[PDB]
C-alpha cells in the first residue's frame, strides 16, 4: 500500500479548482478554475509561481505542451487558448465550438490540440496557426474527455451520451466505440501509457479499465462517490501501480491496478475532488476540490 | 464549468 501524506496546501483561487495537472519535466504544476484563472505553481514545494488570464468566463481543463513550454486550456467562453508558459503570454485563441469548451490536450507531437465541448462534437486543432482542422460529429450530448494515445494516431472521446469512441487522428474517421451492457453518461476517459488499454469513468460510481484492441472490460474500480461531476482519473506509476481518482465525498482514492482493491484513502479536502494528477517521476499526488474548498493539495509517498 | 453539475 502507498503512504501518501499531506505535504502543501495551495490556496489562491477564488472560485472553485477544475482541474490540475504536472507538467511532462516536473518542475510545474498547473491549475485551471472558475475563477477564469490558470496558475502555476512549482511541483516539489508548492510555491506560487504565476498567475495567467484572459479568459472570460470559467476553465475547466487546462493541459501541458509535451516539453513543458505551452498549455491550453478549455473554458465556457467558448474558446481555447494556446499559452506561453514563461511569458504568460496567450499565443492563440482557437475559436469555432458553439458552446462551452470542456477538456483538451496536445498531441505527442504538440503540432495538435484536440478539444470537447458541451456543442457535442470534437475539435482538431493546429497548433501553430491556431486554426481548426477537423470537426468530428463525435457524440449526443456534451463531450467530457478528449485524449491521445502514445503515437498520436488515435483520438479517445467521452460523453453523457454513454459512448466512449475512438477516432482515427489522420482522417478522423472513428475506429471504433464501446458500449457496457448499459450507457450511464462516460464523465472521464484516457488512454493508459501504452495506449492498450483505457481507463473510463461513469457516473454510476465506477470506474473501468477497458482492453482497446479486445473492447472487453479487464477491471472495476468501485468504493468511492461519483454520479455528479466529471472526475478526473489517473495512472500511477512511478511507485506500485495505482489508480487513482477524486470523489465526491471529498476523498481521494487509490486502488491496486491489478487487485482492484482500495490501498489508500487520503482525507483533508472540505469539498469534492473534482480533479487528480500523479507527478512523472516522483510519488506525489496533486488533488484539487470544489467551492467549499477551493484549494490544491500535494501529497507524497515512500512508495 | 466542470465545477458545476451538468
Amino acid at each position: 500500500k502507498p503512504n501518501y501524506a499531506l505535504k502543501f496546501t495551495l490556496a489562491g483561487h477564488t472560485k472553485a479548482v477544475s482541474s490540475v495537472k504536472f507538467s511532462p519535466n516536473g518542475e510545474w504544476l498547473a491549475s485551471s478554475s472558475a475563477d477564469k484563472l490558470i496558475k502555476i505553481w512549482g511541483a516539489y514545494d508548492g510555491k506560487f509561481e504565476k498567475t495567467i488570464s484572459g479568459h472570460k468566463l470559467g476553465i475547466s481543463d487546462v493541459a501541458w505542451s509535451s516539453d513543458s513550454n505551452l498549455l491550453v486550456s478549455a473554458s465556457d467562453d467558448k474558446t481555447l487558448k494556446i499559452w506561453d508558459v514563461s511569458s504568460g503570454k496567450c499565443l492563440k485563441t482557437l475559436k469555432g465550438h458553439s458552446n462551452y469548451v470542456f477538456c483538451c490536450n496536445f498531441n505527442p507531437q504538440s503540432n495538435l490540440i484536440v478539444s470537447g465541448s458541451f456543442d457535442e462534437s470534437v475539435r482538431i486543432w493546429d497548433v501553430k496557426t491556431g486554426k481548426c482542422l477537423k470537426t468530428l460529429p463525435a457524440h449526443s450530448d456534451p463531450v467530457s474527455a478528449v485524449h491521445f494515445n502514445r503515437d498520436g494516431s488515435l483520438i479517445v472521446s467521452s460523453s453523457y451520451d454513454g459512448l466512449c469512441r475512438i477516432w482515427d487522428t489522420a482522417s478522423g474517421q472513428c475506429l471504433k466505440t464501446l458500449i457496457d451492457d448499459d450507457n450511464p453518461p462516460v464523465s472521464f476517459v484516457k488512454f493508459s501509457p501504452n495506449g492498450k488499454y483505457i481507463l473510463a469513468a461513469t457516473l454510476d460510481n465506477t470506474l473501468k479499465l477497458w482492453d482497446y484492441s479486445k473492447g472487453k472490460c479487464l477491471k472495476t474500480y468501485t468504493g468511492h462517490k461519483n454520479e455528479k461531476y466529471c472526475i478526473f482519473a489517473n495512472f500511477s506509476v512511478t511507485g506500485g501501480k495505482w489508480i487513482v481518482s477524486g470523489s465526491e465525498d471529498n476523498l481521494v482514492y487509490i486502488w491496486n491496478l491489478q487487485t482492484k482493491e482500495i490501498v489508500q484513502k487520503l482525507q483533508g479536502h472540505t469539498d469534492v475532488v473534482i480533479s487528480t494528477a500523479c507527478h512523472p517521476t516522483e510519488n506525489i499526488i496533486a488533488s484539487a476540490a470544489l467551492e467549499n474548498d477551493k484549494t490544491i493539495k500535494l501529497w507524497k509517498s515512500d512508495c | 464549468a466542470r465545477t458545476k453539475q451538468t
